[PDB]
C-alpha cells in the first residue's frame, strides 16, 4: 500500500477538502462522454435482454442509465485527478528534500560524448 | 537555353562540319528534313507560340524555400530533445542535398560518355576523377549507417574515423 496510511488521511472519505483546489473536470470531458456511452450501451443491452425494441422502447430508462453513469463518472474523475495530483506533490517534495539522492548532473554535448559506431553491412 | 545553368551542367562547344558533297545525286536526308520542317516544325512552332502568348497574360511566380542554419548534434546536449530534433532535421536536409549533388555528378559522367562516343576512355577522364572523389567522400560520410540512420550514428562514425586518423598519424610520426 503506497499511499494508504499517508499522514493526515481521513478514513472513508471519497474526496477530502484539499481536493477542492484542483480544476474540476469539464462536463464535456472525453472521459465523461465515454461514461455516458457506457450508460447508453447498458440501456440498449437491457432492451435487448428484455426483448423490447432496442432503440425505441424505454426512453426514460435509457436516460436514467446515461445520467447515472455520467454522475458517477464525474465524481470518479475528480477522485482520480486528486490522487494523481497527490502523487506528483509527494514525489516533488521528496526530490526537493533529498538532493544527495537526486543530484543535478553536468550535461555533456554529443561532441564530447563518445559512442561506439556499429556499421550495418 | 536559360532553363538550366551552364556552369552546373557544362556542355563543350559543338563543332559541326560543313557539308561538302561530291556527287550530283540529290540528298534524300536533305529532302526529308525539308519536308519535316514544312509539315511538323512550323505547326508545332505556331502552337507553342499560341500557348506562350496565353501564358504571358497570367504571369505569376513561385519561390525557393530558404532554411536558416541551426545548431547541430555536436552542439546539442545529451537527451535535449528539442535541439536533437532541430539538428536531426538539418542533417536529413543535408543528406538529401548531398544525394542530389552525387546525382548531378553522375549525370555529368553519363552525358560526357555519350557525347564523346568512341573516344570516351580518354576524353572523359576529367569527369571520372570528379565522380571518383565525390563518391569517395559521400561513401565515407554515409556508407554503412543502416536503415535507421541518424545524426548521432553519423557523428559516432565520424568520431571513429577521426580516432583512426589520429592513431595512424601518431604511428607514422613514431
Ligand atoms: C456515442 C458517444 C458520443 C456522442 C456524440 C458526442 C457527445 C458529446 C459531445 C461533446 O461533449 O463533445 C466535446 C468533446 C471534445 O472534447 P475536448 O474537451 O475538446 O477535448 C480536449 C480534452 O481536454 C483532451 O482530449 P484528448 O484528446 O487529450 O483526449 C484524451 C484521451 C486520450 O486517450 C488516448 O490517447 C487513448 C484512447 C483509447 C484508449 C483505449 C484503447 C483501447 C480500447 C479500444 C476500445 C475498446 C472498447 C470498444 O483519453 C480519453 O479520452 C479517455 C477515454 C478514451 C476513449 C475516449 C472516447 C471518446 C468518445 C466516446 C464514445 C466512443 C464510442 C466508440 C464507439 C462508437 C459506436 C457508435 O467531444 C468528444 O469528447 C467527442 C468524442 C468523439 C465522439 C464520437 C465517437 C468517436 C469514437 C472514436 C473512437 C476511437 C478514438
Ligand atoms: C452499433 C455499433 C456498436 C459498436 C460496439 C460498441 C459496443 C456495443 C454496442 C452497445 C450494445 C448494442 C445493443 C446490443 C444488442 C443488440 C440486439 C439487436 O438485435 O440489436 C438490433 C437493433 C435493432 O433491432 P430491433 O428491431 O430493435 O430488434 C431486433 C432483434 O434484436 C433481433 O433479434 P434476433 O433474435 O434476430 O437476434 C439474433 C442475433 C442477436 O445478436 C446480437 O444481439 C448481437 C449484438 C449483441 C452482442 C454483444 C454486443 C456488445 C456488448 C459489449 C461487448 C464488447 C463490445 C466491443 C467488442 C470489441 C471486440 C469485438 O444473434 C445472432 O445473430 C447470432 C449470430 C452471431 C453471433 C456471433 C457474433 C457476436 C458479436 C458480438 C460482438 C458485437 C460487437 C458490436 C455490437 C453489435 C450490435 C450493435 O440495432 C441496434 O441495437 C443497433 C445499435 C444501436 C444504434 C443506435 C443509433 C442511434 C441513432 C444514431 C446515433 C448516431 C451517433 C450518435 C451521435 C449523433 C450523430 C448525429
Ligand atoms: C460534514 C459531513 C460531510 C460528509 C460527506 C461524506 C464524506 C465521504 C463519505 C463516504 C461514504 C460513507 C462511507 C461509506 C463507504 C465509503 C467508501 C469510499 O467512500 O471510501 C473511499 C474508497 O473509494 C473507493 O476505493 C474508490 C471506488 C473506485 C470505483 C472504480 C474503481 C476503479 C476501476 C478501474 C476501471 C474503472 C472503470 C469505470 C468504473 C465505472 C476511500 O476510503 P479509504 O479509507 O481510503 O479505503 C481504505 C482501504 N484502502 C486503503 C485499501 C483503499
Ligand atoms: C433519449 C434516449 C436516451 C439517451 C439520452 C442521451 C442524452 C443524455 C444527456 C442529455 C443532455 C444533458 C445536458 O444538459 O448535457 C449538457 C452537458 C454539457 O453542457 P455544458 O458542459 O454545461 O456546456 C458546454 C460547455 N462548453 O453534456 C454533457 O455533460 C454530456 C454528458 C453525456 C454524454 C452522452 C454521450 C452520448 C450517449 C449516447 C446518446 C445517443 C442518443 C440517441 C437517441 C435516439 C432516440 C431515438
Amino acid at each position: 500500500t503506497m499511499m494508504s496510511g499517508r499522514p493526515g488521511r481521513v478514513p472513508l472519505q471519497f474526496l477530502p477538502n484539499e481536493a477542492r483546489s484542483l480544476p474540476p473536470p469539464k462536463l464535456t470531458d472525453p472521459r465523461l462522454v465515454y461514461m455516458g456511452f457506457l450508460g447508453y450501451c447498458s440501456g440498449l443491452i437491457d432492451n435487448a435482454i428484455r426483448r423490447r425494441p432496442v432503440v425505441s422502447a424505454g426512453l426514460h430508462r435509457q436516460l436514467l442509465y446515461v445520467t447515472s453513469f455520467v454522475f458517477f463518472g464525474y465524481y470518479l474523475l475528480k477522485r482520480q485527478d486528486y490522487m494523481y495530483a497527490l502523487r506528483d506533490h509527494d514525489m516533488f517534495a521528496y526530490v526537493k528534500s533529498h538532493p544527495e539522492d537526486f543530484p543535478e548532473k553536468d550535461k555533456k554535448t554529443y561532441g564530447e560524448i563518445l559512442e561506439e559506431f556499429h556499421p550495418v553491412r | 537555353p536559360d532553363s538550366w545553368d551552364k556552369d552546373v551542367y557544362p556542355e563543350p562547344p559543338r563543332r559541326t562540319p560543313a557539308p561538302a558533297p561530291q556527287t550530283s545525286l540529290p540528298n534524300p536526308v536533305t529532302y526529308l528534313t525539308k519536308i519535316f520542317d514544312l509539315l511538323v516544325d512550323r505547326p508545332v512552332t505556331l502552337a507553342r507560340e499560341f500557348i506562350e502568348q496565353q501564358h504571358a497574360k497570367n504571369r505569376y511566380y513561385y519561390y525557393h524555400r530558404e532554411f536558416r542554419r541551426v545548431p547541430d548534434i555536436t552542439e546539442c546536449e545529451e537527451k535535449d530533445i528539442l535541439c536533437m530534433f532541430e539538428a536531426e532535421m538539418q542533417w536529413r536536409r543535408d543528406y538529401k542535398v548531398d544525394q542530389e549533388i552525387v546525382n548531378i555528378i553522375q549525370e555529368r559522367l553519363k552525358a560526357c560518355q555519350q557525347r564523346e562516343g568512341e573516344s570516351y576512355r580518354q576524353n572523359c577522364a576529367k569527369e571520372l576523377e570528379q565522380f571518383t572523389q565525390v563518391s569517395k567522400a559521400f561513401q565515407d560520410r554515409y556508407s554503412d549507417l543502416g536503415a535507421h540512420y541518424s545524426a548521432r550514428k553519423c557523428l559516432a562514425k565520424q568520431k571513429q574515423r577521426m580516432l583512426a586518423e589520429r592513431k595512424a598519424a601518431k604511428e607514422a610520426a613514431a
